[PDB]
């Protein structure tokens, strides 16, 4: 999903503070 | 390499294996044509064309239920000699399925079992799906499992059985064919999971909010247990169990191999996203009596051994913090000779939802196979009904006129009377 | 005078969320199923079908 | 010069050895490919101790990886460091042990040894002057307790004059995970108390205690517990591979902690643990390591040292420091806590000094301690064994494999005598 | 010496780390600050 | 080596500490990150070996709603994450809740951090405990903290800065109750308890500073200026330096009369300082004018026992002594007969420090005054009057009854304060 553009580079954020998972901007 | 050869006997085993082998097709992503669009090696064998054929046997003595598999959606998947049909059914009798009708096709079944054992470079054991209350499921099975022990001695023989419900019952002479076939399930069996229909009828009503279910709504929930037991062989996890491993941790004595199965969480699609599916609140549901899939109450009895088979995003810290608070309930009792009563198996893959199904897409699930003494309550209510019928000598001429003596009736009551007598002696604490 | 509008929008949005979650394992598959034309954008007739 | 031949068996030994071979790959500057990417010349000076030279400048570990079930060798080969372990060092059986000590010691565990005993003999003679051995396994399982402790008997008979130090995983009443662990725990202790030289008892519940209270992490996993165990394992042989002021091998830790041949059980502790938030707000100094060292919340065994007496105490130090503050700190704790040491032996505290600290840390210290409180570990196993052997429970997995019922009688009788020997020396 | 929000064996419903309940400061930060070089020995440091 | 330890209890003390720590960081040129940009800090800050600096204070509160503000604010990189001690529910303006029921669950965690700071300290000089009388937390928690620290450390000075309840404006209804229950125990476990009210600072901000509607930040900045001025004699070097124990002995002639008052000079805006020169005599007379006491009381009624003047900046003893002579020759200030030498002065070579965005002017000198007066007996008489007007009909009593506090302790505290007021009268009368 990160490889697959539909989403700008600013759209990807970390899920929490100091967490490995990535989510989208609300 | 690690793989199981599944056996389905009777009209029950075909309709359980219709909804069980549906999930194995969907768990490994197997198309109904038989091809992918090595975890599948546990069931699906390879071929040079790239297609996958299951390692299963479907047995019945009527061609009425197998012809629908042969003319249904999955006609290209099952091998043409992995669906064996008899011409005439056993007609709700033990003697027909054990001596006259069930003897003419045992030579054909043995050859196909001998084939699928030869392709198996390593075989773990056999899994059986049948019915206690049927003619083929109790008559033909009692000669297969006798004959399986002669050829393959130390192989495991697990069992998923359809036991009579305490109140409702579909067949009149079901208590005869429930009592008489137990002898094959003592010496020639290793672990006998039992599920009945009233104990699943109540579950789909008060949990799934389905007012009017049918057998396809029951066969999927039975089909969800068998994948959770096998899931450690198939997919990676933190702690893996096996047919050698959880037989070690659930039967202390060779005559006690009768656990009770359960499954949680069991909810609908609408209710799922408002609750928190905590690790504590999927293991507290299993210990409740309303989630039991055998109509008996563990409050009367005492646990001996238990096993927990987790799937999904499960942390081992959450398991131990939920097990620790379980031990402080006074309502759950244990015998004094088992201070360590849990086995933990962790598998990474979360369960998969079927299209058109009733269960929701969840992240965590646990199947607990608990051994108790309260299963002796179930047999007493069935041993009560057998002697009430046998006192007036009813329906006996159907049995002695087909090939067994009338002396197998006295053996049937006296053999499992000691199996009753085994449970009070074991249930007494040291 | 928009309470019926808000209730219907909320019901449709929640139903679409749960249907998408139960049918599609990921989100890109859901987007590609919603947009059949492959233009990268979702149109009104695509949304209604 | 002198080398340690690591052994790992079972599922637990493979995962501990997955993390053990990670930090000594980190400290010597070893990439996952196999080559060397380091910044100092001290790391390459004694690298032959654990890593064997090959073509292309490639270093491979001198360890065997043994299990009866291939379910965990596939994963450890597909980990971050799975390329570096030699494929000839994966010995595998096809049938699982199944949590039975009998299957792993007479039927399946008695056949696969001849392949393991062959491949360890090719590696033992390749060493110039082999120091000894080291092993990680699990008492609660089938393969580690069964066939790991069978190699304990066989390789001690072939080489009498070596060093055998073990890293056992004893069961736990609170983190209990298997029904028949009392049987495979008790019957393996009988093999341990005679054929080993030192014993470091790792416990599962004593590691959750550190991560909750000392390390401040809400949801630990096995990747965090194995790091703490692998931190000690690198820090116990730290002077065999780096220079120092007063360096000590595995011989000098054994001749200073063992006054009698049946007194060879320890429990270890690790000094620098702090929290995540207070990583940079706490001064790390010689008084601070000593205070963290001797507390009961830092111990890696489920036994309270206040209920017993320390017999003899070892301490090894890594990092640049002052020699006077080392001598004074463990003399003060020896003098103030006069009732917590026995009075028939003086100088119960052993000191060793290394110079290189671990990576990203400046001063570190490992504590190895023989204490009488390890009796409390074996008494709780004994009370579960008597309460379950009296009902003849689960025996058909043991009698039906080739044993007599008296093997449980002698196993409980010797373990009752080992706890009898600790109490008279208190 | 135990803070009121230390991790333990008590079962509690866990929310996201944004919400200031239970332990949030310890989970907000990152564990790793582990970068250093080997600072050599007394013998080479002193004898020149 | 000469170091002090700080404790911040209750919302008022926590926010005053929030104001003052920024002031100390800007005086020493220290970022909230903790490092200096590129030994006088040794009184207050401790050098971490990595390069950071940490403060010697413990911020404790039974409610998280004001300390989570500090934790999520821009000073998250300053304090120590174990010093910040939280409860789960406040005292709800209840002394029994602050001292008997919820105050016992966290005091071991309170004392352990203080023990660790004492072990870190190579020298210890005193305690700086910041709270308010009015609140239940700041009225109850400080009582058991004072008795526990008096059990732990015997003869250490315990300087205690309390927001005094103003006679007219106050924000609580159990404030007389909380003040009386604090001063029951404050007499026997303290030596130097300074009082600050709200209405005097309100009047000063309205008239001197020409600020119509002041917020709490102005009050907190002014109190931070007071604390920085009083601890500058421990931080910096001066010609005449004042130590904690020695001015405690100066200010406490009798063990039961230990409630002094503090004033600051000069407090003017930026416009008036351009036009006015502030000579030393004018500044120290503005100290003695009735409009510049930061406690609302009538100074003409009471006399002065002893007082100290702590000067900051370019201040010289020639005009110090000349100004003291002018104050003595002025007739309206009346001194007690048994104390001829009631003036003690100290001088520091360092100027005051402004805060950017503030309302205080830039000056070349300043002074802090500490005085021992008998004028506060009127305020305490008013406090006893409002207290026994509540106690006549037993109002607001059953909450304290149900929390775990008895009834006769009210009467014991009331008679103890009556005895203290009579002691004030008995020391006011002269032979
Ligand atoms: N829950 C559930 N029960 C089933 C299912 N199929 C059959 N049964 C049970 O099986 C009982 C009847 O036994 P059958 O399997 O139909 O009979 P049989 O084994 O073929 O023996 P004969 O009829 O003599 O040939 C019914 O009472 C059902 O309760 C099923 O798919 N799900
Ligand atoms: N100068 C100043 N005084 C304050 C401040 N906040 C509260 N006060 C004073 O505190 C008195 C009431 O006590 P509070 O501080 O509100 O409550 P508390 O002391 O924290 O005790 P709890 O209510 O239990 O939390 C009031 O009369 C105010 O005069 C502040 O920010 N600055
Ligand atoms: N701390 C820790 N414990 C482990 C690890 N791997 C396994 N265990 C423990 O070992 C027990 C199971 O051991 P088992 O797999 O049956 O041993 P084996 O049969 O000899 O391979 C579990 O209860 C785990 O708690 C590990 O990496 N770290
Ligand atoms: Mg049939
Ligand atoms: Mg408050």
């Amino acid at each position: 999903e990160e490889r697959v553009l539909l989403i700008k580079p600013e759209d990807i954020v970390l899920k929490e503070a100091g967490s490995t998972e990535k989510t989208l901007r609300t | 390499m690690r793989e199981c050869i599944s056996i389905h006997v009777g009209q029950a085993g075909v309709q359980i294996g219709n909804a069980c082998w549906e999930l194995y097709c969907l768990e490994h992503g197997i198309q109904p044509d038989g091809q992918m669009p090595d975890s599948f090696n546990t069931f699906f064998s390879e071929t040079g064309a790239g297609k996958h054929v299951p390692r299963a046997v479907f047995v019945d003595l009527e061609p009425t239920v197998i012809d629908e598999v042969r003319t249904g959606t999955y006609r290209q998947l099952f091998h043409p000699e992995q669906l064996i049909t008899g011409k005439e059914d056993a007609a709700n009798n033990y003697a027909r399925g054990h001596y006259t009708i069930g003897k003419e096709i045992i030579d054909l079944v043995l050859d196909r079992i001998r084939k699928l054992a030869d392709q198996c470079t390593g075989l773990q054991g056999f899994l059986v799906f049948h019915s206690f209350g049927g003619g083929t499921g109790s008559g033909f099975t009692s000669l297969l499992m006798e004959r399986l022990s002669v050829d393959y001695g130390k192989k495991s023989k697990l069992e998923f059985s359809i036991y009579p419900a305490p109140q409702v019952s579909t067949a009149v002479v079901e208590p005869y064919n429930s009592i008489l076939t137990t002898h094959t399930t003592l010496e020639h069996s290793d672990c006998a999971f039992m599920v009945d229909n009233e104990a699943i009828y109540d579950i789909c009503r008060r949990n799934l909010d389905i007012e009017r279910p049918t057998y396809t709504n029951l066969n999927r929930l039975i089909g969800q247990i068998v994948s959770s037991i096998t899931a450690s062989l198939r997919f990676d996890g933190a702690l893996n169990v096996d047919l050698t491993e959880f037989q070690t941790n659930l039967v202390p004595y060779p005559r006690i191999h009768f656990p009770l199965a359960t499954y949680a969480p069991v909810i609908s699609a609408e209710k799922a996203y408002h609750e928190q599916l905590s690790v504590a609140e999927i293991t507290n549901a299993c210990f409740e009596p309303a989630n039991q899939m055998v109509k008996c109450d563990p409050r009367h009895g005492k646990y001996m051994a238990c096993c927990l088979l987790y799937r999904g995003d499960v942390v081992p810290k959450d398991v131990n913090a939920a097990i620790a608070t379980i031990k402080t309930k006074r309502t759950i009792q244990f015998v004094d000779w088992c201070p360590t009563g849990f086995k933990v198996g962790i598998n990474y893959q979360p369960p998969t939802v079927v299209p058109g199904g009733d269960l929701a897409k969840v992240q965590r699930a646990v199947c607990m196979l608990s051994n108790t003494t309260a299963i002796a309550e179930a047999w007493a209510r069935l041993d009560h009904k057998f002697d009430l019928m046998y006192a007036k000598r009813a329906f006996v001429h159907w049995y002695v006129g087909e090939g067994m003596e009338e002396g197998e009736f006295s053996e049937a009551r006296e053999d499992m009377a000691a199996l009753e007598k085994d449970y009070e002696e074991v249930g007494v604490d040291s | 005078g928009k309470d019926r509008q808000r209730a219907l929008i909320a019901a449709v949005r929640h139903h679409l969320k749960k249907v998408n979650y139960q049918k599609f394992d990921t989100l890109l598959a859901a987007f590609r199923h919603y947009d059949k034309k492959g233009d990268g954008m979702i149109d009104k007739d695509e949304l209604q079908e | 010069m002198r080398e340690i031949v690591h052994l790992q068996a079972g599922q637990c030994g493979n995962q501990i050895g997955a993390k053990f071979w990670e930090v000594i790959s980190d400290e010597h500057g070893i990439d996952p490919t196999g080559t060397y990417h380091g910044d100092s010349d001290l790391q390459l000076e004694r690298i032959n101790v654990y890593y064997n030279e090959a073509t292309g400048g490639k270093y491979v570990p001198r360890a065997v990886l043994v299990d009866l079930e291939p379910g965990t060798m596939d994963s450890v080969r597909s980990g971050p460091f799975g390329q570096i372990f030699r494929p000839d060092n994966f010995v595998f059986g096809q049938s699982g042990a199944g949590n039975n000590w009998a299957k792993g010691h007479y039927t399946e565990g008695a056949e696969l040894v001849d392949s393991v005993l062959d491949v360890v003999r090719k590696e033992a003679e390749s060493c110039d002057c082999l120091q000894g051995f080291q092993l990680t396994h699990s008492l609660g399982g089938g393969t580690g307790s069964g066939m790991g402790t069978l190699l304990i008997s066989k390789i001690r008979e072939e080489y009498p004059d070596r060093i055998m130090n073990t890293f056992s995983v004893v069961p736990s009443p609170k983190v209990s995970d298997t029904v028949v662990e009392p049987y495979n725990a008790t019957l393996s202790v009988h093999q341990l108390v005679e054929n080993t030289d030192e014993t470091y008892c790792i416990d599962n519940e004593a590691l959750y205690d550190i991560c909750f209270r000392t390390l401040k992490l809400t949801t630990p996993t096995y990747g965090d517990l194995n790091h703490l165990v692998s931190a000690t394992m690198s820090g116990v042989t730290t002077c065999l591979r780096f220079p120092g002021q007063l360096n000590a091998d595995l011989r000098k830790l054994a001749v200073n902690m063992v006054p009698f041949p049946r007194l060879h059980f320890f429990m270890p502790g690790f000094a620098p643990l702090t929290s995540r938030g207070s990583q940079q707000y706490r001064a790390l100094t010689v008084p601070e390591l000593t205070q963290q060292m001797f507390d009961a919340k830092n111990m890696m065994a489920a036994c309270d040292p206040r209920h017993g007496r320390y017999l003899t105490v070892a301490a090894v130090f890594r990092g640049r420091m002052s020699m006077k503050e080392v001598d004074e700190q463990m003399l003060n704790v020896q003098n103030k806590n006069s009732s917590y040491f026995v009075e028939w032996i003086p100088n119960n505290v052993k000191t060793a000094v290394c110079d290189i600290p671990p990576r990203g840390l400046k001063m570190s210290a490992t504590f190895i301690g023989n204490s009488t409180a390890i009796q409390e570990l074996f008494k709780r196993i004994s009370e579960q064994f008597t309460a379950m052997f009296r009902r003849k429970a689960f025996l058909h997995w043991y009698t039906g494999e080739g044993m007599d019922e008296m093997e449980f009688t002698e196993a409980e009788s010797n373990m009752n005598d080992l706890v009898s020997e600790y109490q008279q020396y208190q | 010496p135990q803070p009121l929000s230390t991790p333990s064996w008590q079962i509690e419903t866990k929310y996201s780390t944004k919400v200031l309940t239970g332990n949030w400061m310890e989970e907000r930060r990152k564990f790793t600050r582990d970068t250093d070089k080997t600072p050599q020995s007394i013998y080479r440091k002193e004898y020149i």
